[PDB]
C-alpha cells in the first residue's frame, strides 16, 4: 500500500456495525426517543422511526420520501412482530400467522424475511394445502417455493382446489394414475449409498457392486462415509489399512467411472455421518483421534463445499457425540443415535432442536418423500411427524 | 547367586572426539566405584577377550566389518565414499582405535553369554556393552557393533526362547530389526516416542510374520516418574513371562532414563530405575545385565553401581567412598539422587489405555 | 424454538450489516431525515439524533437534556462525523492530538483507543514530555507509560529540554521511579531539576545492558552491540562458543544459544563474563525450530521445526527460565519450519516457513498463525503474507516488520490485519530494533548496516564478521 503507519493510515472499525445495531436496539424500543413518525394499524398506534424503517426497507423509503399514516391490510399483531424484526432482528415465527406474514413481508421490501417465510412455507407444505401454496407461490415471485409446491402436487397427484385449477398452473404441475386424475382437468461391506435408485455398495475395500461391477476405489479404507450428491458420489474420512484415521476425499462421476482426488478435510474423522444439503456436504461427528494412539467419540461438524472444493469446521458441537446416523427431510437434517434422543439440525440457522423418542439399540433414521422413518437395530418401522413430534408404528 | 563381572581396564581410553555425548570413560567410573565400594571381592571379576572379527560378523555383513577394520583417522581421505553409505563419519564419529573398542565392548558381552550359556553362573554384569542401535548393514545411533545381538545369538544355541527387556529411553531399533521376523526372541522396550531419536517404536508396530505379537514396544511421554514407572513395568513383564516363559533374560539398563540426563526427557530415581532389576531378580532365571546408553557420566556411575549391588542382594550406604573420581560427584556426595520436579504428561488414563492394549497384545500370544 | 415445523425464533445474522449498510446509503449519500442541525465554526451539518445518540454517549446526553460547539474544529469534525456514519476515518499525524481530545470528550472509545495507540507509537524524545503531560491530563494509562518509558530511556538528553525544568514534582518522580540507567546519569539532571527529597530517595538506576547480539563468521563468534551516542552503534563483546550454533533467542539481556554436535544442548552468555552457563538441554530432536522469548511469562518457546525423519513437526515446547524445565504446550494448527517468529505483547506469531505440500514436499509458506500465550491456544489468520519463504521478522512498537527473500519490506499490523510495503535500497537481509530505531544488516559483506526510520521511509547508512547467520533484536 501507500500508507505509513507512522505518518498516515486509514482505520477501519470492525465494531461499527454492531455498535450502531445495538444502539438502535437499545435506544428505539426499550426507551422511545426521536420517533418523528406515527403509524396506525387497526387502531393500534406504533411510535416508529423514519430512518430505520427506510433503511432496510425500500417500500417505506419510496413511500416516505415521495402525520398519522394508516396501513391497509395487515393485522395489528403481524405488523407488530414485523416492527420487532425490523428493529431487533430476531423474531419468533409461528405457523398460524404464516400465510399473512409471507404476503405482508413480500409487499414490503424485506427480502430476508421473505426467504425465511418461503423456507417455512416450503418445509411445512401438506398435500391438502399444496395447491393453495402453489397459487400463493404463483401470485408472488417465488420460484423455489413454486417448485416445492410442484413436488407435493406431482408426487401426490393421484389424491376442490384441483377441480377449479387453471390450465396455466396445470401445465407446470403436469410437466414434471396420472391420466385418470388429469381426466377432470379444469372442466461384507464397509460403506454404501443410494444414487437415484442405484444402491451402490463398497474381499478388500476396493470392490464396488451396483449385481454389477464398477471402477475400484483408489484407496483402501474402512468406516469411510459416502454421500449421493446429484454431480458425483463422494467418499470422505475413514480408517486406513494401517489402523490410522483417513483424511482424503475422492469423487466418483457416474458418467465416467473415475474417482478424482480433491481437498482433504481439516480434521481426519472416521465413522462420521454424511448428509448432502443442496450441494454442501455435512459430516457428523465420528470417532476422532485421541491420545495420538487411539480414538474417542466425537461431536464435530464438517461443512465441505462441493462446488468450491473447500472444507471447514463449524465451532458448534453436536448435542450427543459418538456414532450417529442422519437423514435429510426438508431444508434440514435429522440426527439420531442410540439413546432415543432425536435432534434436528438446520444448517442455515445456528440452532439445534431436541425431541423425545420411544424408549423401546442403535437407531437408523431415514427420510422418505412422505415423512421420516426411524428404524431399530434389533423396534419395527416407525413414522413420526416432526410438527407434532408424534411417532406412529407402521 | 553367583555374579560375573566383565570389564577391560583399557576401555576408558577410547575418546570419541571432542564434544561427543557418549564417553566410554563412564565404564571406568562404575568399575572404579565398585572397588572402593566393597563390592569387587564379592563378585567374580573376569577380563574380556577381544572378540575376533570372524566371530563379530556372525550377524553383521562381512563388508561392513572389513570397512570397520580398515577405517582410521589418517587413512580416511581415500576412505570417503564408504562413510557416506555406512552412516559413519558425522553422527558415529571415527576415533583412534575404533575397532579395538568395538572388540572390547563385544568381548565381555559374549563371554558372559557364554558363561550363562554353559549353565555355570546366574548373572553376568557387562557394563561395557549394551550398544543397541548398530543396524545390520551399517552403523546408527552412537553404536558401531550391536553386541547385544551377538549375546542373544550365543544364548539361542542352547536356550529355546529368550527375553530381552530394554529400559533405555530410546527404542533400540537395531535389536528389534535383528529379531522382527523370528519368534525365538521376545524384545520389550520401554522407550520415549514422539519426535525422538529412534522414531521407530510405536504401539502399532510388532514383529512381522513369525514374530507376530512379540516385539512389544511401549511408547511414553516425557517426565514419567518412579511411581508410574513401577506401576507400569511390573504388570507387563509378569504377564510376558507368564505367557512366554523365557529360559533366560537379557536386560539392558540404559542410563538415559535417569533424571538430569543430557539426552533424556524422563524423570527417574536410581531406586526407580534399579527396581527393574529387583523385579526381574525375583523370577529366578539366568539373567544378563548389560550397560548401554548413558550420557550423564556422574549419574551413569551412580546408577550402575546400584544394580550391581542389587544383583549381589547386598545393602550399601549412601555415603560415597573416597575413590579416584570423588571430586566429580555432587556437593552432597551421596549416591541416591532426588528427582527434579517436572510435569508427567503420562496421564493415568493414557498409561492404562496402553497397558490394556498391550494386555490383549500378549493374550493373543500362543 | 421448540419445533421448526410449528414455531421457532428466527435470527438474522445479516441484520446488523443490513442496518449498517442501510445507514451509509441514506444518511450520507442522499441526505434525508435530518432532524438536527449542528454547526461548527459556522459550518452547518445536517445530522440525525438517532445515529449520533446510538454511537456517542455524549451527544445523547445533549439530545435528551441547533447545537453549536466551540472546542472542535470544522475539519476534524467532518471526519469525526464521517467516522460516526461510516466507521472508517483517515488518521493523520499532524491533527491527531485534536482527534485524541475530541474523541475522548465524545466518549467515542474506539477512535479514542486507536489514537491513544497512534500517539503511543509515534512518540519521540522531541515530544515525549508534551505527550506524557497530555496523557496525564486525559488519564490514559498505556500512552502514559509508553511516553514515560521513552523519557526514562533518554533522560540524559532531556536535561536541557526546558520542559524538564518546568515540570511538576509528581511527574519527575514518576519518571525517576524506574529504569533510567546509569549511562544517562540521573543524578546530574536531578541536581539541576531543583534549580528535594523524594527525587533522591527513589531513583532506581537500571544500568545500560547490551541490546544487540550478532552471531556469525562461522570457531563461530557472537559479537555484541550497544547503540550509543547519536545514531551510532558500538561493540562490547566478542564471545566465541567454539561450537556450532543452530538456533538462538535473546531473553532479557541474555543470549540463549543452542547447538553443538547433536544440537540439543543449551548455553547462556550474560555478557558480563566470558563464562558460559549450562541450561536444560532441548528435549526434542528438531531443527529449524523458531525461538521466541516471552518476557511476560519468563519463558522461551520453541515452535515448529523439522524432525529427523524429514516430516514437519507442529509441536510447541516452552522453557521456564526460573524452574529450568522444558514443558509441552498446545500444538500449532499447521506444521512449519524456518518460520520467522515474533511475540507481540503475549501473542506469538509464526510467519511463513515451509508448509507441507500435498505431494510430500515442503513448499515455501506464507501463512500467519498466532498462538496466544495466556489462553495457550493457537489459531490461523485468514489472510496471508504477500511473499512466502525465509524471512526475518522484528517487532517494533505495536507492529511487525518482515523482510523476506528479495528487497521488499512489509510492516504488518496485527490489529488492523493490514500490511504496508516499504522498499529497501538495492541477498537475504536481516533486521532488528535497537533503542527506538530499526537496523537492517546485509547477509554477506566483503556498506554493511543500514539504519532506517519508517517515518519518511529513510535509510541512512550507519558505520567484523564475514558471515552473519543469526542476528537477535
Ligand atoms: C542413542 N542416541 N543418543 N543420541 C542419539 C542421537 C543421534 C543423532 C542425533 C541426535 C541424537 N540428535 C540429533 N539432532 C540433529 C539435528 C537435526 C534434527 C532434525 C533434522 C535435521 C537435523 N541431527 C542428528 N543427526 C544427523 C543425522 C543425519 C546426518 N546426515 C547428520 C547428523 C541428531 N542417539
Ligand atoms: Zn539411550
Amino acid at each position: 500500500m501507500d500508507e505509513n503507519y507512522f505518518v498516515n493510515y486509514t482505520f477501519k472499525d470492525r465494531s461499527h456495525s454492531g455498535r450502531v445495531a445495538q444502539g438502535i436496539m437499545k435506544l428505539c424500543l426499550e426507551e422511545e426517543l426521536f420517533a418523528d413518525v406515527t403509524i396506525s394499524v387497526e387502531g393500534r398506534e406504533f411510535q416508529l422511526h423514519r430512518l430505520v424503517l427506510s433503511a432496510q426497507s425500500c417500500f417505506f423509503r419510496s413511500m416516505f420520501t415521495s402525520r398519522v399514516i394508516v396501513l391497509q391490510d395487515v393485522s395489528e399483531s403481524v405488523f407488530q412482530l414485523l416492527v420487532d424484526y425490523i428493529y431487533h432482528g430476531t423474531v419468533k415465527l409461528r405457523a398460524e400467522e404464516l400465510q399473512e406474514i409471507y404476503e405482508v413481508s413480500d409487499m414490503y421490501q424485506l427480502t430476508s424475511l421473505f426467504e425465511e417465510c418461503s423456507r417455512f412455507l416450503a418445509r411445512t407444505v401438506q398435500v391438502g394445502n399444496c395447491l393453495q401454496v402453489m397459487w400463493l407461490a404463483d401470485r408472488h415471485s417465488d420460484p423455489e417455493l413454486y417448485t416445492a409446491a410442484k413436488h407435493c402436487a406431482k408426487t401426490h397427484l393421484a389424491q376442490e382446489e384441483f377441480l377449479h385449477l387453471p390450465h396455466r398452473l396445470l401445465t407446470d404441475i403436469i410437466s414434471d394414475n396420472p391420466t385418470e386424475a388429469i381426466e377432470a382437468w379444469i372442466n461384507q461391506i464397509t460403506a454404501a449409498c443410494k444414487h437415484g435408485g442405484d444402491l451402490y455398495v463398497v474381499s478388500i475395500p476396493r470392490r464396488m457392486w451396483k449385481w454389477e461391477w464398477c471402477a475400484p476405489l483408489p484407496r483402501d479404507r474402512l468406516q469411510h462415509t459416502l454421500v449421493s450428491v446429484p454431480d458425483a458420489i463422494y467418499s470422505l474420512g475413514g480408517k486406513t489399512l494401517q489402523d490410522t484415521l483417513s483424511n482424503a476425499v475422492i469423487y466418483y462421476r457416474v458418467g465416467d467411472n473415475v474417482w478424482t482426488e480433491t481437498t482433504q478435510l481439516e480434521v481426519a474423522v472416521s465413522g462420521a455421518a454424511g448428509a448432502n444439503l443442496n450441494g454442501i456436504i455435512y459430516l457428523l461427528g465420528g470417532e476422532e483421534n485421541d491420545l495420538d494412539f487411539f480414538t474417542k467419540p466425537s461431536r464435530l461438524i464438517q461443512c465441505f463445499d462441493t462446488e468450491t472444493d473447500k472444507c471447514h469446521v463449524k465451532p458448534y458441537v453436536l448435542p450427543f457425540a459418538g456414532r450417529m446416523h442422519a437423514a435429510v427431510h426438508k431444508d434440514l437434517v435429522f440426527i439420531v443415535a442410540e439413546g432415543d434422543s432425536l435432534v434436528c439440525y438446520n444448517p442455515l440457522l445456528d440452532s439445534f432442536t431436541r425431541l423425545c423418542l420411544p424408549e423401546a439399540s442403535l437407531w437408523k433414521i431415514a427420510s422418505c418423500n412422505g415423512s421420516i422413518y426411524v428404524f431399530r437395530d434389533r423396534a419395527n418401522t416407525y413414522k413420526l411427524d416432526p410438527a407434532t413430534s408424534a411417532v406412529t408404528v407402521t | 547367586k553367583k555374579v560375573c563381572y566383565y570389564y577391560d581396564g583399557d576401555i576408558g581410553n577410547y575418546y570419541y572426539g571432542q564434544g561427543h555425548p557418549m564417553k566410554p570413560h563412564r565404564i571406568r567410573m562404575t568399575h572404579n566405584l565398585l572397588l572402593n565400594y566393597g563390592l569387587y571381592r564379592k563378585m567374580e571379576i573376569y577380563r574380556p577377550h577381544k572378540a575376533t572379527a570372524e566371530e563379530m560378523t556372525k550377524y553383521h555383513s562381512d563388508e561392513y566389518i572389513k570397512f570397520l577394520r580398515s577405517i582410521r583417522p589418517d587413512n580416511m581421505s581415500e576412505y570417503s565414499k564408504q562413510m557416506q553409505r555406512f552412516n559413519v563419519g558425522e553422527d558415529c564419529p571415527v576415533f583412534d582405535g575404533l575397532f579395538e573398542f568395538c572388540q572390547l565392548s563385544t568381548g565381555g558381552s559374549v563371554a558372559g553369554a557364554v558363561k550363562l550359556n554353559r549353565q555355570q553362573t546366574d548373572m553376568a554384569v557387562n557394563w561395557a556393552g549394551g550398544l543397541h542401535h548398530a543396524k545390520k548393514s551399517e552403523a546408527s545411533g552412537f553404536c558401531y557393533v550391536n553386541d547385544i545381538v551377538l549375546a542373544i545369538l550365543e544364548l539361542l544355541k542352547y536356550h529355546q526362547r529368550v527375553l530381552y527387556i530394554d529400559i533405555d529411553i530410546h527404542h533400540g531399533d537395531g535389536v528389534e530389526e535383528a529379531f522382527y521376523t523370528t519368534d525365538r526372541v521376545m524384545t520389550v522396550s520401554f522407550h520415549k516416542y514422539g519426535e525422538y531419536f529412534p522414531g521407530t517404536g510405536d504401539l502399532r508396530d510388532i514383529g512381522a510374520g513369525k514374530g507376530k505379537y512379540y516385539a512389544v514396544n511401549f511408547p511414553m511421554r516425557d517426565g514419567i516418574d518412579d511411581e508410574s514407572y513401577g506401576q507400569i513395568f511390573k504388570p507387563i513383564i509378569s504377564k510376558v513371562m507368564e505367557m512366554y516363559q523365557p529360559s533366560a533374560v537379557v536386560l539392558q539398563c540404559g542410563a538415559d532414563s535417569l533424571s538430569g540426563d543430557r539426552l533424556g526427557c524422563f524423570n527417574l530415581t536410581v531406586k526407580g530405575h534399579a527396581k527393574c532389576v529387583e523385579v526381574v531378580k525375583t523370577f529366578n532365571l539366568p539373567l544378563l545385565m548389560l550397560g548401554g546408553g548413558g550420557y550423564t557420566i556422574r549419574n551413569v556411575a551412580r546408577c550402575w553401581t546400584y544394580e550391581t549391588a542389587v544383583a549381589l542382594d547386598c545393602e550399601i550406604p549412601n555415603e560415597l567412598p573416597y575413590n579416584d573420581y570423588f571430586e566429580y560427584f555432587g556437593p552432597d556426595f551421596k549416591l541416591h539422587i532426588s528427582p527434579s520436579n517436572m510435569t508427567n504428561q503420562n496421564t493415568p488414563e493414557y498409561m492404562e489405555k496402553i497397558k490394556q492394549r498391550l494386555f490383549e497384545n500378549l493374550r493373543m500370544l500362543p
